[PDB]
């Protein structure tokens, strides 16, 4: 592979610019948060009773 | 007879709170006021008169 790419530098930019073209719209589409979800799921039941 | 009775007698009762809101300025105690809760013994039973 390498001995390939060696003396074909131009096919190793675009697989690298493939990569980089790809990679960075998806940062377009990826939302931010500040953590991951990391709590566990909850459920409540809740009922008033009045008096 | 004897079932418009049963409910009648066997019942709980809401009953409110003491002090509620709103309230008279001031007053600054308040405090649910528990009323009955429904019959238990058979014998409770035995007397819900008709």
């Amino acid at each position: 592979m390498s001995k390939f790419f060696i003396d074909r530098p131009i096919f190793a930019w675009v697989i690298a610019l493939v990569i980089m073209l790809a990679g960075g719209l998806s940062i377009l589409s990826l939302p931010v948060n500040q953590y991951p979800a990391i709590a566990p799921p909850a459920i409540a039941v809740q009922v008033s009773y009045p008096g | 007879d004897v079932s418009s009775a049963i409910q009648a007698q066997n019942v709980q009762i809401s009953s409110g709170q003491l002090g509620g809101l709103p309230a008279v300025k001031g007053q600054q105690l308040n405090a649910t006021i528990i009323g009955k809760t429904r019959l238990q013994t058979a014998e409770q039973f035995e007397n819900i008169l008709l």
